[PDB]
Order: structure tokens, then C-alpha cells, then sequence
């Protein structure tokens, strides 16, 4: 899908808010 | 002679809808894995409304119709519900029926509206009599259903004078489950739809406690402070 | 945590801002006011810390 | 800085039913009652105009704690208290959360946390008896102190001594009730004064009764500000898919916080998000070369 | 909160300064009538700082 490897691909696979709170 | 009830007798606790959250909260509950009465009354026998009283019942031809909930000798108040003319009938009065209770085939307050468990729960708080029941098609004989099966308010009746008996009125030309309820802290899991499925007594066993420490129904391998 | 922290008294009569501004309007309303912002302050600077 | 949008309108919405309430009734009373009987009087299911106590200017002041007199006209109420007991109007001080005092101390009893009313004001001809005051008596020194908001209707002799005092009074006995024989020519500044306390629930239901305030039309998708009943918030509403069962009425998230509601007059489903903020950023090259700027809303 | 607070005085938030009061019912109290004194009755809006 994006340009990554099978063992990148698993790796992102197996890891898994406005009242003042910000995300950048 | 008794029986066990399983998980039975869990309420909403607010009228507040949610959606796949495990809320926590204090409130008057019957204890997961309690010891509930089952009478054969007929007979008809008194008690006691210590602190509310979950009450099921099984009848395909509702006998179960009445209630009474105090010195009942019409010199203190009552509660006198009829439930037999249309969806409820309920007064607050003092009059001439408490003699000897058996439904045929001054007043301040007043309101007009085995194939099922009408699993009543009553209660009596800071003026304010609270209902709640739910339905469900089982016919089980001496096990209540194994499962879990949330009850769901019907009325709020605020006069809040005062019970401490109460009482069951049939109809006459069988079955009671009656318990009782403490303060517990329940763990409840609500779905997707707003409806609950399941929930967890923080006061039964440690497994219980961990849980309810760690905010879920999984507990994977570890120590846990509790 | 941090979010968790806002429902909590700290000793008000309340923890929701705009009720107490609600409800009590000349001094009253900041000797409660002074309460609330402790608390909430105090444990803003706990979560920078760690 | 911070860059945050700020509302256009306001709407205000609760229940149509008005159906205006005697608050005067327990005020232009009948008789009243001592210490021993107050009626515990639930007026309710009305709109409080509570117009009619300021409007007169024959009263005490509305000394009382827990809210602004002034704003009692815009709180929203679920159940309202009013206690009927009169005492003497020069010793009217003991009625205030947590202060000791005898009847402070062995009758009614306020609450630390209270949150309500406690006005009272001037008696003069109304609760003065004709030719006489022997009716309105208070029990005297009881067992011990009693929990707030708790009548004391059992009355039974005390006994500390070797005598039980049934009915032997006299030789080191006494009765706690007795007639205190007020002729009418007396010190009027000792007349009794009317004592009457409002208590407020603001602790467990939706709000059922307040003000004459008009309810206006509904606004959608903008960021509005919105009173339904007692549901303040900034956002913006739109109709959600949030199957509520009949008696639910607000709606909340996992971090506790107000996400959807219903309209208490149409039983429309509502939500709430708050309207778009955030911070402002400038970018720049450095001053010492041009005086150009972008600008960055985050 | 008075009627005096109302319409007719006010004081601001701090108020560094004070306030004296003494008995005048010695000179002025004018027996048989004495309508020289007046205070202000209901108003729309309430006052501000002097
Ligand atoms: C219920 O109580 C009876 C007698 O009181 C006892 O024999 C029985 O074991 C109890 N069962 C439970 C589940 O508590
Ligand atoms: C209810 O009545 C019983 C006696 O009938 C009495 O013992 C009890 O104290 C009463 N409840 C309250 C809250 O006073
Ligand atoms: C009304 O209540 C009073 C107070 O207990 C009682 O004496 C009287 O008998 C009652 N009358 C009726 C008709 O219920
Ligand atoms: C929610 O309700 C729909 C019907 O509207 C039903 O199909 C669905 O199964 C329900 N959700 C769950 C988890 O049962
Ligand atoms: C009581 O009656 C008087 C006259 O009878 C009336 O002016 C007043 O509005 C009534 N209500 C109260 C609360 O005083
Ligand atoms: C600021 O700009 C001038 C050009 O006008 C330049 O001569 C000077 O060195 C600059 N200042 C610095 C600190 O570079």
C-alpha cells in the first residue's frame, strides 16, 4: 500500500479532544 | 429452601445514554451470585423493605397482580398499588382494606397511568419511589436463566413517606422471588446501541476487585495491586 | 488523568464553571472561583512535570 | 495567540407546560405550627414566579445562602421545600448552616451543604394570638441532637433523675411543656416572626420547574450558543442517530463530558461538538531581511 | 444587596477608605413632620460605583 516492506507492514499492524487539549 | 441468583437484577443506574464505555458506579444493587428466597405462598406472608427489594415473579396467568407497602393498621400510611383495570392504579390512602389482603376475581396523593420473570425492583430514596422491571420469555422451573438482562425504568411515584413491610395481593375467586439490596459498586459495560450486556460486582472475589481496578473485563498475566 | 481531573471539587460547592457563574453573582462567586483554579493549576503543573 | 470562533445566537427551550403555582398559598395561610408540625409542603410541577416575594416591600431581606436572590429567577429546579415553622423574630439568627444554638441543637436542623432559602420576616397581628398566646409552644431540651431535615413528632418525659416524672411534676421534677400565659400588651419585639425555608435540588433529575422565560425557535449547523434546560454549552448542533430509550434524556462520552441531547419540547436528537479553535502561528523570514509574514491557523 | 445597594449607594471591589456613622437624632429630628429626606424607589437598573 504506502512503499513500506512485508516486516514494516507487520510491524505498524501490531500496534494499536477539544476541552483544551491539543495534538500536533 | 433458596436459590441462587446468577447475575439477575441489574439496572440502569441514570437516564444518561452512552455507547461502549465501562462506567463505574455506587448504587443499590443485588449482589452477583446472592441468595434470593422462593416462597410457595398459595398463605399470604410479610416483609420486611429493609432497604429495597427485588422481586421477580413467573406467571403465565399473572396472578402475581397486587402489592402493599408503616404499621398497616390505618393509623400510618400505604402504598396500596392495584395493578387490574387498565396499566396501574396506585393511591396513598388509609382506608378500609387492611383487614385480611386477598384480591376478588386522608388520600393525600394519587396516580393514574412462567414465561416471564417481572423482575420489579423497588426502592424508596430521598422522597422518591422508584420502579423499575423488564420482561423476558424463559421458563427455567428452578434455575433462573443463566445470562445477564438489564431492567429498565417505568415510573417515578415522589411522595416518600415512609415503608418498612410490604406485602403481595393476588387474585383469588403461587411464586415470589424476593431479595434484597446493599450497596455495591458495579462495573457496568454498555454496547454500541445504549443497551448494557454485562458487568462486574467489585465486592465478590479478587479476580472481581482487579478487574474493576483495572478497568476491564480482560486480565492478562501479572501482579495487580488492588 | 488530566482530563479526568476537571469533574473533580477541590471544595466548591461545584465543579462545572458556568453553573457556579449561574448561580452567585458579586464575591461569592470568585471565593469559589479561587477553589477551582487552584486545583485545576495545581495539577496542570504535576502533568508538565512528568 | 489562540484563534476561536464566538457564537451568533442564543436559544433558550424547555418544557411548554406553564401552569402558574400558588407560591402564596403557604403564605397567606390558615395558622401555623410551632416546631412540631411544618407539612413538608412539595410545590412543584409549576413555573417559580418568584416575582411575588421582591415586589413587596414588607418584608425582611432575603437573607440566605447558596445562590444570588437576584438570580433566583433563572435557575431551573427539580423539587422545592418550603417549611412552615414560626419562632421569635429578635432571636432569629440560629437558622444558618451549621450554627449551634438550643433549638439549633434539639429541633430543626440545616444542613452544612445546604443549598436553598431560608427567607423569613415580620409578624405582627397574623400570628399574635387574640386575648392570649398559649398555643404556640416548642418542645423543650430533647435526649441528644437530631439529623437535619428530621421531624420529632415521638415525645415521651425525660428521665435523668429517680423520679420518671409520670405525672408527678413538682419536688424535683419538671415537664418540658408548659403555658407561657403571653398577655397581649406585651414587648412586641418578642412577638414571634414567620420562618419559612425553600430548600433546592440540584443534585438528580432534569429540571422540571422555573421562570417565565420565553423559549425561542431552533438553529442548526452553527456555532450557537443553547440553554436546554440547564445544558449550557458553545457548538454546534446537529441531528445525530442516537437511538435514546424513552427515558434517557442527556447523553455523555467516555471522558464525561455532555455529547448529545434532546429537545424537551420536540424530542428531537441533538449532539454537540465544540465549534473550531485553536492557535495561530506566524512564519516569517528574519526581520533583518524583508518585513513579510504567513500565518498559520492550527 | 439592598434596596440602598440598589438604587441609591455602591461601593467598588476593594475600597481602601472607611466609613464613620454617629447618632444625629439631637438637631434635625423636627417634630410633627420632618419630610426633608428622601430615598429612591424601584428603578429600572441597578447602580453602579458612586
Ligand atoms: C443460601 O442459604 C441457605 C440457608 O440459609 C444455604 O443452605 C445455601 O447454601 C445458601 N446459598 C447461597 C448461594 O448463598
Ligand atoms: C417508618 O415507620 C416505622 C414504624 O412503622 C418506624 O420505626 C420508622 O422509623 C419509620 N421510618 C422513618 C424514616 O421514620
Ligand atoms: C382522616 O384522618 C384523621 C387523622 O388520622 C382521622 O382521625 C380520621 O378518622 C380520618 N377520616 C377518614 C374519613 O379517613
Ligand atoms: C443495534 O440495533 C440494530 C437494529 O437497529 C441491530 O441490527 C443491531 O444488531 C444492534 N446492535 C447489536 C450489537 O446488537
Ligand atoms: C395575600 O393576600 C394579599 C391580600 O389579601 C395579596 O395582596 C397578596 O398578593 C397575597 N399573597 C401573598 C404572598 O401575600
Ligand atoms: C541587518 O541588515 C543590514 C542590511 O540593511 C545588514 O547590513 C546587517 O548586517 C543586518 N544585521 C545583522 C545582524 O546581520
Amino acid at each position: 500500500p504506502s512503499k513500506r516492506s512485508f516486516i514494516e507492514d507487520l510491524l505498524f499492524n501490531k500496534v494499536t479532544k477539544f476541552n483544551g487539549l491539543t495534538v500536533l | 429452601a433458596y436459590t441462587n441468583s446468577f447475575t439477575r437484577g441489574v439496572y440502569y443506574p441514570d437516564k444518561v445514554f452512552r455507547s461502549s464505555v465501562l462506567h463505574s458506579t455506587q448504587d443499590l444493587f443485588l449482589p452477583f451470585f446472592s441468595n434470593v428466597t422462593w416462597f410457595h405462598a398459595i398463605d399470604n406472608p410479610v416483609l420486611p423493605f429493609n432497604d429495597g427489594v427485588y422481586f421477580a415473579s413467573t406467571e403465565k396467568s399473572n396472578i402475581i397482580r397486587g402489592w402493599i407497602f408503616t404499621t398497616l393498621d390505618s393509623k400510618t400510611q400505604s402504598l396500596l398499588i392495584v395493578n387490574n383495570a387498565t396499566n396501574v392504579v396506585i393511591k396513598v390512602c388509609e382506608f378500609q382494606f387492611c383487614n385480611d389482603p386477598f384480591l376478588g376475581v386522608n388520600c393525600t396523593f394519587e396516580y393514574v397511568s412462567f414465561k416471564n420473570l417481572r423482575e420489579f425492583v423497588f426502592k424508596n430514596i430521598d422522597g422518591y419511589f422508584k420502579i423499575y422491571s423488564k420482561h423476558t420469555p424463559i421458563n427455567l422451573v428452578r434455575d433462573l436463566p443463566q445470562g445477564f438482562s438489564a431492567l429498565e425504568p417505568l415510573v417515578d411515584l415522589p411522595i416518600g413517606i415512609n415503608i418498612t413491610r410490604f406485602q403481595t395481593l393476588l387474585a383469588l375467586h403461587a411464586a415470589y422471588y424476593v431479595g434484597y439490596l446493599q450497596p455495591r459498586t458495579f462495573l457496568l459495560k454498555y454496547n454500541e446501541n445504549g443497551t448494557i450486556t454485562d458487568a462486574v460486582d467489585c465486592a465478590l472475589d479478587p479476580l472481581s476487585e482487579t478487574k474493576c481496578t483495572l478497568k476491564s473485563f480482560t486480565v492478562e498475566k501479572g501482579i495487580y495491586q488492588t | 488523568t488530566l482530563v479526568k481531573q476537571l469533574s473533580s471539587n477541590f471544595g466548591a460547592i461545584s465543579s462545572v464553571l458556568n453553573d457556579i457563574l449561574a448561580r452567585l453573582d458579586p464575591p461569592e462567586a470568585e471565593v469559589q472561583i479561587d477553589r477551582l483554579i487552584t486545583g485545576r493549576l495545581q495539577s496542570l503543573q504535576t502533568y508538565v512535570t512528568q | 495567540s489562540n484563534f476561536r470562533v464566538q457564537p451568533t445566537e442564543s436559544i433558550v427551550r424547555f418544557p411548554n407546560i406553564t401552569n402558574l403555582c400558588p407560591f402564596g398559598e403557604v403564605f397567606n395561610a390558615t395558622r401555623f405550627a410551632s416546631v412540631y408540625a411544618w407539612n413538608r409542603k412539595r410545590i412543584s410541577n409549576c413555573v417559580a414566579d418568584y416575582s411575588v416575594l421582591y415586589n413587596s416591600a414588607s418584608f425582611s431581606t432575603f437573607k440566605c445562602y447558596g445562590v444570588s436572590p437576584t438570580k433566583l429567577n433563572d435557575l431551573c429546579f427539580t423539587n422545592v421545600y418550603a417549611d412552615s415553622f414560626v419562632i421569635r423574630g429578635d432571636e432569629v439568627r440560629q437558622i444558618a448552616p451549621g450554627q449551634t444554638g438550643k433549638i439549633a441543637d434539639y429541633n430543626y436542623k440545616l444542613p452544612d451543604d445546604f443549598t436553598g432559602c431560608v427567607i423569613a420576616w415580620n409578624s405582627n397581628n397574623l400570628d399574635s394570638k387574640v386575648g392570649g398566646n398559649y398555643n404556640y409552644l416548642y418542645r423543650l431540651f430533647r435526649k441528644s441532637n437530631l439529623k437535619p431535615f428530621e421531624r420529632d413528632i415521638s415525645t415521651e418525659i425525660y428521665q435523668a433523675g429517680s423520679t420518671p416524672c409520670n405525672g408527678v411534676e413538682g419536688f424535683n421534677c419538671y415537664f418540658p411543656l408548659q403555658s407561657y400565659g403571653f398577655q397581649p400588651t406585651y414587648g412586641v419585639g418578642y412577638q414571634p416572626y414567620r420562618v419559612v425555608v425553600l430548600s433546592f435540588e440540584l443534585l438528580h433529575a432534569p429540571a422540571t420547574v422555573c421562570g417565565p422565560k420565553k423559549s425561542t425557535n431552533l438553529v442548526k449547523n452553527k456555532c450557537v450558543n443553547f440553554n436546554f434546560n440547564g445544558l449550557t454549552g458553545t457548538g454546534v448542533l446537529t441531528e445525530s442517530n442516537k437511538k435514546f430509550l424513552p427515558f434517557q434524556q442527556f447523553g455523555r462520552d467516555i471522558d464525561d463530558t455532555t455529547d448529545a441531547v434532546r429537545d424537551p419540547q420536540t424530542l428531537e436528537i441533538l449532539d454537540i461538538t465544540p465549534c473550531s479553535f485553536g492557535g495561530v502561528s506566524v512564519i516569517t523570514p528574519g526581520t533583518n531581511t524583508s518585513n513579510q509574514v504567513a500565518v498559520l491557523y492550527q
